[PDB]
RNA sequence: GGCCCCAUGGUGUAAUGGUUAGCACUCUGGACUUUGAAUCCAGCGAUCCGAGUUCAAAUCUCGGUGGGACC
């Protein structure tokens, strides 16, 4: 059990390119992104906001000089250097933006109506505009071709003893899976009026076929570990997503959030780590995008954000990287590209011992699971008490005061900010609801917290990461993407002249620094606060900042400690009298004040006295830290 | 020894033998499960059944004719769990239309989803017979079983996975060998499967394999340093609990307990409210006489009595119920007198305040 | 009375001047919460005794022990 939270973004607009953008891929090594335009092809490194590359089949002759056709896909290809390209028209091509060495490598008498390409580069696989597959080997010689509406369940058979969507595309669409060994279409069934499914071997035998399912969607996923296909598919009062087997029989679904009839949803993108699912919804007479996520065989939205429609803001497209599970990349119609990054986390509590409960927070949909450990322990799901909310929260944290660690405050989507007390209230708002403890006769006599404020702000995320220091004291984080650099903010507690649930805190100051601040901490029992910049530069900034004191941490001969790597989390310990720092990255790597001791590493913790840590082999152990 | 007349009459006469019966189990299909039929075996003092899964994927159930629904099962599942039964299911691997993908994945499955996480398992592996349709599908050469290697690399991937808290009680099925027309040569499997998993190296945690008896009596091994591990988890709406004691180094096991709190929708009013059953206790080892206190060993240590009063002290404060009730085998009963509880129908009982 | 012959697991037996006596019947254990007995797997059994020789000896010598046919 844990929740994701948002590490850091990268965002660039204003991209010249000729017309506008059609699709893109990505340089995985260069670290430059492509572009597919009406005119040619444009490459650009996004830190560097410079294009490297420029070509116009227009100006060559292929590509419509008036310009009516598209780029049907871009594949980035490492061995050689060069990117493959398809057109609307049907014609595939092969270039290098070295020295521009473009030149028609085939074409068919229609236009391509999609271009795949293997897993593993391999292999590349298309389909026609006369309704038919042409699968073809790693230098464009064709391997086969076979008509799409065949008439078979699939060689793989068993042994035994109404019409598509309105706003249905009719584009067929394909997908491998994780192993480069089977693929799945799923073109629109011309007979039946409806949508239908068949897969493939590597062998380009028909496996199997779908089965008669009303209200299917168009899109579809595998997902990258196997036997599990996506789907989408409205019912009479709700939209749900499906999942399929190897089989092609319907296996398991989750419901939607939504209404019945009210968004558009496109196709679904899975991470890496085959463990995060992104959704896309359109918003039918405001999209929008989600991360869901499975845990005990429920499904958690941990995260949304949304956007407008409005032509330049409406957005083009996105990807997920293929190399860091939690990393995500955009682009929208305004000539916009941006990046997003996320890291796990547990949003634990600490306070004084004796009074605090050891109460741990979860975020699910529009609401919080709040479970207290000092005197229960329930197994995930369920917890000891819920709160409700409106609209899907985003991120949450505990009071950083001592003696006081058991209230916490809350981040809706809408810049909302709640506040929930545990003081001994009398009357609890029904906000506040028992979860397993509660019953018909079953009775415990713990102490309820209630709610306390709804704030908003006082001049898409304007701000990052949230951090509660004290009762009136939050502090965030924000970016640029030119001249890359950091501001912190003092959004104070503006005073209670209104409904006194309401009151907008202002940013008393906006303290600027430059580069990329990933990470900071602080310590109550110090009262100090120390951030991680993106350079592994570790600096104390005085919250009480009087006149914006900065200090980079400094080591036990009084020099900075520069960490040879960038932190997935920070720490503050007590280390003999040293307020020494703690961290460590993905890798196992553990390190103190810039000494490297020990890469088995999996986990840690500490509360005041003693540290504890998983080995990768297999072993805990503690330590007495005073 | 005593000749009755009815039931009741030989429940009150075996309540005061010395033969110390403990309990029985029955077999039975989710059709015989409804509350009406557990109240009846209430009346008998069973404690663990057998239903027969055979699959986790519905069309299986009607390819293979079994006449039922696996939904009618999982209700049986939850409603039996309510009550405070045992539950042994039946898994049958190498079944028509059915992967080895497809086998591994249901086999996750029966653990992953918080619909089944079943206490006992028994596996039976396919073996077509003569007179069965299986016989001459076969025979037909459209049922094909895999390779004996195939079947030590499925079972040892198998017992990789099994959860804790769950005890295998037997591998393969006794048929003898001149009848089967696909039965693999070895009579004995496991240990092929733990020369298999040896190879690997990757080790399983089954309860039958960390017990002291099994343990000591394959390898030798004394226990040393014995103490508490508590674990929880959900399965059928439940809030399950699982307590035991066992020596973590040599990770052998002496004492366990499972108890829950009961749900919501509940058959019997007697745990209506403030309720919390415990549905078995159990300390392996060796038979010691009832009178005899000390064969060196550890049956008769007071281990129990510490289990017992934790899972009370639970039940009072993290449960926070009001009454807590338990079943027993009908001469165990006494036992539980010794610590104030009283009867009270077919269930022992005693008030929390 | 001597000549010969023999002495290996509990029994029936191979083997032989050198790092390990191999089988066979038998017995024992696990698979097994359906089985002492079944099916498989695993395991425990040994050169008559004392003197010699030989680097080295069950195999070469002598003596003894006990047993087996000879006039
Ligand atoms: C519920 C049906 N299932 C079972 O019964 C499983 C088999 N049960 C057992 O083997 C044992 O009862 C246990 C698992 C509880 C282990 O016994 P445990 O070590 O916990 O007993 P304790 O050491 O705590 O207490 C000892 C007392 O229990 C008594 N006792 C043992 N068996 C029984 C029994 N069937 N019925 C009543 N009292 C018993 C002993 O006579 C002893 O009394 P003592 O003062 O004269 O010595
Ligand atoms: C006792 C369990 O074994 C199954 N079962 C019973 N007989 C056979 C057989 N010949 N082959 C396979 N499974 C069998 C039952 O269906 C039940 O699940
Ligand atoms: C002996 S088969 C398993 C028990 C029962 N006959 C059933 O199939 O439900």
């Amino acid at each position: 059990m844990r929740n994701l939270k948002l590490f850091r973004t990268l965002e660039f607009r204003d991209i010249q390119g000729p017309g506008n953008p059609q699709c893109f891929s990505l340089r995985t090594e260069q670290g430059t992104v492509l572009i597919g335009s009406e005119h040619g092809l444009i490459e650009v490194d996004p830190v560097s906001r410079e294009v490297k590359n420029e070509v116009s089949l227009v100006a060559e002759g292929f590509l419509p000089e008036d310009g009516s056709g598209r780029i049907v896909g871009v594949q980035d290809l490492l061995d050689q250097e060069s990117v493959c390209v398809a057109t609307a028209s049907g014609d595939v091509i092969l270039c290098s933006l070295s020295t521009q060495q473009l030149e028609c490598v085939g074409s068919v008498a229609s236009g391509i109506s999609v271009m795949s390409w293997s897993p593993d580069q391999e292999l590349v696989l298309l389909a026609t505009g006369q309704q038919t597959l042409i699968m073809m080997t790693k230098d464009f010689e064709p391997i086969l071709e076979q008509q799409i509406h065949q008439d078979d369940f699939g060689e793989s058979k068993f042994i035994t003893v109404e019409s598509a969507l309105p706003w249905d595309d009719h584009r067929p669409q394909v997908t491998w899976r994780g192993d480069g060994q089977f693929f799945a279409v799923s073109v629109v069934c011309p007979e039946t009026g409806a949508r239908k499914v068949r897969v493939w071997n590597r062998e380009f035998a028909l496996q199997s076929t779908s089965e008669p399912v009303a209200g299917l969607g168009p899109a579809l996923a595998w997902k990258p570990s196997g036997s599990l296909i996506a789907s989408t598919q409205d019912k009479p009062n709700q939209q749900d997503i499906v999942f399929f087997e190897k089989n092609g029989l319907l296996h398991g679904h989750f419901t939607l959030p939504f209404l019945k009839d009210e968004v558009k949803v496109n196709d679904l993108l899975w991470n890496a780590d085959s463990s995060v699912l992104a959704v896309w919804l359109e918003d039918l007479q405001k999209t929008c995008v989600q991360l869901w996520t499975v845990g005990n065989y429920h499904w958690y939205l941990k995260q949304s954000l949304s956007f407008s429609t409005c032509g330049k803001s409406k957005i083009v497209s996105l990807m997920w990287d293929p190399v860091t599970p939690y990393r995500l990349h955009v682009l929208c119609q305004g000539w916009h590209y941006l990046a997003y990054d996320w890291h796990w986390t547990t949003d634990r509590s600490v306070g004084d011992n004796s009074s605090d409960l050891s109460n741990v927070a979860v975020i699910d949909g529009n609401r919080v699971l709040v479970t207290v450990f000092r005197q229960t322990v329930v197994p995930p799901p369920m917890c000891t008490y819920q709160l409700l909310f409106p609209h899907p929260v985003n991120q949450v944290t505990f009071l950083a005061h001592p003696q006081k660690s058991n209230d916490l405050a809350v981040l809706d989507a809408s810049n909302q900010i709640s506040v929930y007390k545990c003081g001994d209230c009398p009357s609890a708002d029904p906000t506040v609801k028992l979860g397993a403890v509660g019953g018909s006769g079953f009775k415990v006599c713990l102490r309820t917290p209630h709610l306390e404020k709804r704030y908003k702000i006082q001049f898409p995320l304007k701000l990052g990461l949230l951090t509660w220091i004290e009762e009136d004291v939050f502090l965030a984080v924000s970016h640029s993407e030119f001249s890359p650099r950091s501001v912190i903010h003092h959004l104070t507690a503006a005073s209670s002249e209104m409904d006194e649930e309401h009151g907008q805190l202002n940013v008393s100051s906006s303290a600027a620094v430059d580069g990329v601040i990933i990470s900071l901490c602080c310590n109550s029992k110090t009262k100090s606060v120390v951030l991680q910049l993106a350079d592994g530069q570790i600096f104390k900034y005085l919250w009480e900042s009087p006149s914006l004191a900065i200090k980079p941490w400094k080591n036990s001969g009084g020099f900075p400690v520069r960490f040879p790597y960038p932190c997935t989390q920070t720490e503050l310990a007590m280390i003999g009298e040293e307020e020494c720092v703690l961290g460590l990255t993905d890798r196992c790597r553990f390190f103190i004040n810039d000494i490297e001791v020990a890469s088995n590493i999996t986990s840690f913790a500490v509360y005041d006295e003693f540290l504890l840590l998983t080995t990768h082999s297999h072993t805990c152990q503690c330590f007495c830290l005073r | 020894g005593h000749t009755s007349n009815n039931i009741y009459e030989a429940v009150k006469y075996s309540e005061r033998s010395l033969t110390k019966c403990i309990g029985i189990t029955i077999e039975t299909r989710p059709d015989y499960c409804m509350k009406r039929h557990l109240s009846d075996m209430l009346t008998y003092g069973c404690t663990r059944l057998e239903i027969g899964v055979q699959s986790v994927y519905e069309d299986v159930a009607r390819d293979t004719n079994r006449g039922h629904t696996v939904k009618a099962v999982c209700e049986s599942f939850h409603l039996a769990k309510d009550s405070g039964f045992k539950v042994v299911a039946h898994m049958m691997p190498d079944l028509p239309n059915v992967g080895l993908e497809r086998d591994i994945e249901q086999f996750t499955e029966f653990f992953e989803n918080p619909a089944f996480r079943p206490d006992g398992l028994k596996l039976y592996p396919t073996l077509v017979i003569r007179g069965t349709g299986l016989y001459e599908l076969w025979k037909s050469g459209r049922y094909k079983s895999y390779s004996p290697s195939d079947l030590v690399e499925l079972v040892a991937r198998i017992l990789a996975l099994v959860p804790p808290w769950t005890r295998v009680y037997r591998v393969q099925r006794d048929i003898p060998m001149p009848l089967v027309s696909s039965g693999v040569e070895h009579g004995n499997l496991r240990e092929l499967a733990l020369a298999r998993m040896k190879d690997l190296g990757i080790q399983c945690r089954d309860v039958r394999t960390r017990e002291v008896g099994i343990q000591e009596i394959h390898h030798k091994v004394r226990p040393y340093q014995v103490e508490l591990v508590r674990r929880d988890y959900v399965a059928n709406g439940g809030w399950e609990t699982f307590l035991s004691y066992e020596d973590p180094d040599q990770d052998i096991l002496i004492g366990l307990l499972r108890l829950r709190k009961c749900s919501e929708e509940t058959f019997r009013f007697e745990l209506g409210g403030g309720v919390s059953i415990v549905r078995e206790l159990h300390v392996y080892g060796s038979v010691v006489p009832v009178s005899s206190r000390d064969p060196t060993k550890f049956q008769h240590q007071g281990f129990g009595m510490l289990l017992m009063e934790e899972a009370e002290r639970i039940a009072r404060e993290e449960h926070g119920s009001g009454k807590i009730a338990v079943i027993s085998g009908v001469g165990t009963r006494n036992y539980y007198r010794k610590i104030g509880y009283r009867l009270q129908g077919p269930y022992m009982v005693k008030m929390l305040k």
